[PDB]
């Protein structure tokens, strides 16, 4: 399952 | 034995020739199981192993949704980093992300990974403790503050120690027939005269899984890394792997040299010698 | 810093409306949420940088979009009574895992027809002399009556300036005939000041009621004045009687 | 920094003349990802050529497997032709079954 | 399958008292739990965001606890004030989801102001313009009740609390009126 906590660089 | 799940993301900018190329692949050990290509027709996470097709439509919708989402964030990230390094719009630039967990024989957590690169070099990476980040350069140091403020470390650890492990466990169970197999290498040795006073011995390993293998040469017992050639372990295409190691040897003394092949699938370490 | 337009919208069943949402400057994420008495706050759909990111339980007859400037439009087609709700959009600087800043919301009312849409009749009621000479303080009461639907924002204005001190507006309006389905509403509000401030004839007290109803666009073929969005005020002056 | 691709041409199974097989070209250790890989039969480009999904190793360098069904014979020479930003001219590597 | 519930749905506390607002969630697979405030018919304002690793988050008189596996989060409000009176909304973000909120139905908090010296009495207010139309007013202890008129043509409003900032004096008022000319207030 993919990790979906997406924080912009 | 121990096992790993790994996700690999590649975003490549094509300034002028459309939106960045995004490719995602999922791995359990050295077996691929999922794929996404931003240029493919389907616009879905696709299966690349039979045992992942056991998952219902909820899985494929969510994985499709989340991988599309990753590509959207990378697209913004490609713009942000372009700024950080004061690069032009003309240049093609690559973001690469690798993350995943390892489990022991008992299926419990061992190690977690999440590393990021810009143009094939370290940018930011999660430390072994999964509580702090290592930024490679000045630019990454700005990403480190944003990810510290957003408690990204805590959420990555929660995933790596939780969802990552228990999904790896599910895949290893559903795919036991293939994922927990160990195929021993079909070993042989070839001889090629170099001149009248030299000849190359080559020690072969064919059709083994997993990819982890050790091919060393010995002359009268003592080890040999001098006059030794070694190729990268390569895929057969059928899910097995191939590798060889060779040594330049004086003509007549072929029998003095012996190849040593270490691999899980092999009960004991094999010892090959030229006919 | 999130703006949504329009702020109120009365509409008939079967018609189509567009709700606009401008996110904060520099914000990439737009979430749409529906708030009804029935279901509470429910996730409809979210956008990231001009692209759909995730769907909630949005119906087929609801569609949305995020434009290049990052503003969003929510389109509600074939409207039913049940669609009557507060529609919030929330913007976020990133994906929206940490922060989601909400707009003031578009209040949609869907009626069978617009024939029951009525403006408020406003009246100020002067303080009792029994209340003045007993408490040494005076309460002005204001009644907005015969208005439908309950899209009213009441406020008190002392000497052409709005006051909040000593104000008391009912939280929810009151159904005139509670039995009847399309019942017109009545709202009360209280303003209390010192008796010496009431009796001073220089002081002007005006109870303002903003009504949100039909638009210049909306059709109307009745003798009664079109119940358009309008202010209705009642007045009373200081008096030593 | 740009890294040059390592090239390996090989069959999936030991080559037997007449018996069906897969011809593989493995390109690894290259950056950036853009790469043109063709499989050749007597110098001429083979049409129906599939490839693996783009992945990368610990050092961030990419790897791909280009492959096609083929039937080895005595006379027919097979090769892999790789083009990349790092390579001045295309790099041709001949298939050696006796290797 | 994720159901967020806040019980009780309505809490009424005296002014100045510590109060406890409850949240429940059935699925422990959450990124964070976010407490919101909503003034009637207006936008939400973020109170506290609790990350799944944290057990406690504080900000002024607001204090919030979280246990993911228990499916529990509590919001404490110390020295409660009339200004705190609002609907308090609990929401969580799901693992494998991209940040959208799943809300509870909310708890409507009514902080009853402390009436220093009550003085109950009913009066009659006359119209400023129109002939022989009037209203009755019941004003002045934050405990006494207001019943809905069983009669059809008699309308009675619920209580509301005004605060005169100048004198710092709070007043529980409730009005009534009827279309029937000459209405008995007492």
């Amino acid at each position: 399952e993919l990790f979906s906590y997406l924080i912009e660089k | 034995g121990s096992h790993s799940m790994r996700y690999f993301y590649t975003s490549v900018s094509r300034p002028g020739r459309g939106e960045p190329r995004f490719i995602a692949v999922g791995y359990v050990d050295d077996t691929q199981f999922v794929r996404f290509d931003s240029d493919a027709a389907s616009q879905r996470m696709e299966p690349r192993a039979p045992w992942i097709e056991q998952e219902g439509p909820e899985y494929w919708d969510q994985e499709t949704r989340n991988v599309k989402a990753q590509s959207q964030t990378d697209r913004v990230d490609l713009g942000t980093l372009r700024g950080y390094y004061n690069q032009s719009e003309d240049g093609s630039h690559t973001i690469q992300i690798m993350y995943g967990c390892d489990v022991g024989p008992d299926g419990r957590f061992l190690r977690g990974y999440r590393q990021d690169a810009y143009d094939g070099k370290d940018y930011i990476a999660l430390n072994e403790d999964l509580r702090s980040w290592t930024a490679a350069d000045m630019a990454a140091q700005i990403t480190k503050r944003k990810w510290e403020a957003a408690h990204a470390a805590e959420q990555q650890r929660a995933y790596l120690e939780g969802r990552c492990v228990e999904w790896l466990r599910r895949y290893l169970e559903n795919g036991k027939e293939t994922l927990q197999r160990t195929d021993p290498p079909k070993t042989h040795m070839t001889h090629h005269p170099i001149s009248d006073h030299e000849a190359t011995l080559r020690c072969w390993a064919l059709g083994f899984y997993p990819a982890e293998i050790t091919l060393t040469w010995q002359r009268d017992g003592e080890d040999q890394t001098q006059d030794t050639e070694l190729v990268e372990t390569r895929p057969a295409g059928d899910g097995t792997f191939q590798k060889w190691a060779a040594v330049v040897v004086p003509s007549g003394e072929e029998q003095r040299y012996t190849c040593h092949v270490q691999h899980e699938g092999l009960p004991k370490p094999l010892t090959l010698r030229w006919e | 810093g999130v703006t949504q337009t329009p702020k109120h919208l009365i509409t008939a069943t079967g018609q189509r409306v567009t709700l606009r949402c401008s996110p904060r400057s520099g914000d990439l994420s737009v979430y749409w949420y529906q708030q009804s008495l029935d279901q509470g706050l429910q996730f409809l759909i979210q956008y990231y940088n001009g692209e759909e990111r995730a769907k909630g339980n949005i119906l087929e007859r609801f569609s949305a979009q995020q434009f290049p400037d990052l503003h969003s439009e929510l389109n509600l087609s074939s409207l039913e009574l049940g669609d009557s709700a507060l529609y919030f959009c929330a913007s976020s600087p990133g994906g929206g895992h940490n922060e989601q800043f909400f707009g003031p919301g578009t209040r949609l009312t869907v009626l069978e027809d617009l024939k029951n849409v009525f403006p408020p009749e406003v009246a100020v009621f002067e303080p009792s002399e029994a209340e003045i000479s007993h408490t040494q303080k005076a309460t002005l009461v204001c009644l907005a009556t015969g208005f439908y639907p309950d899209h009213v924002e009441l406020s008190w204005w002392v000497n052409g300036k709005e006051v909040h001190s000593g104000v008391c507006t009912d939280p929810q309006p009151l159904k005139e005939q509670p039995a009847l389905n399309d019942s017109r509403y009545a709202l009360s509000s209280r303003l209390r000041v010192s008796a010496t401030f009431w009796q001073d004839p220089r002081n002007h007290f005006r109870c303002q009621v903003q009504f949100y109803g039909l638009s210049e666009n909306d059709e109307w073929t009745q003798d009664r004045a079109k119940p358009v969005t309008q202010i209705v005020s009642a007045e009373a002056w200081g008096r030593a009687d | 920094i740009q890294r040059t691709p390592k090239i390996q041409v090989y069959s999936r199974h030991p080559a037997e003349n007449g018996k069906s097989n897969f011809l593989n070209c493995y390109v690894s250790g290259f950056h950036p990802s853009d790469i043109e890989v063709d499989l050749l039969k007597n110098g001429e480009r083979i049409e129906k050529v599939e490839h693996s999904d783009l992945s990368f190793s610990k050092d961030w360098s990419f790897y791909l497997l280009y492959y096609t069904e083929f039937t080895p014979t005595e006379k027919d020479e097979y090769a892999c032709r790789v083009n990349h930003v790092t390579l001045s001219q295309p790099k041709i590597v001949k298939w050696d079954r006796d290797m | 399958k994720q159901e967020v519930t806040q019980i009780p749905a309505a809490l009424s506390v005296p002014e100045g008292e510590n109060l406890v607002l409850n949240c429940s969630f059935t699925d422990s697979a959450i990124y964070n739990l976010q407490w919101f405030r909503q003034d009637p018919g207006k936008g939400l304002t973020s109170l506290l965001l609790i990350q799944s690793s944290q057990r406690e988050q504080t900000s002024g008189r607001l204090n919030a606890s979280l246990d993911k596996s228990s499916g529990r989060s509590t919001l404490y409000i110390a020295a409660s004030q009339p200004g705190d009176s609002a609907t308090y909304l609990c929401a969580v973000r799901q693992w494998g989801s991209l940040g959208n909120l799943i809300f509870g139905k909310g708890t409507k908090l009514s902080v009853k102001p402390n009436i220093q010296n009550p003085d109950p009495a009913v009066y009659q207010l006359r119209d400023s313009k129109s002939s022989d139309k009037s209203v009755c007013l019941f004003t002045d202890d934050s405990q006494t009740n207001v019943s809905q008129s069983k009669d059809s043509d008699v309308y009675i409003t619920d209580k509301c609390v005004l605060d005169m900032r100048s004198m710092d004096f709070k007043s529980n008022s409730a009005v009534a009126w009827s279309n029937k000319s000459d209405f008995a207030c007492a």
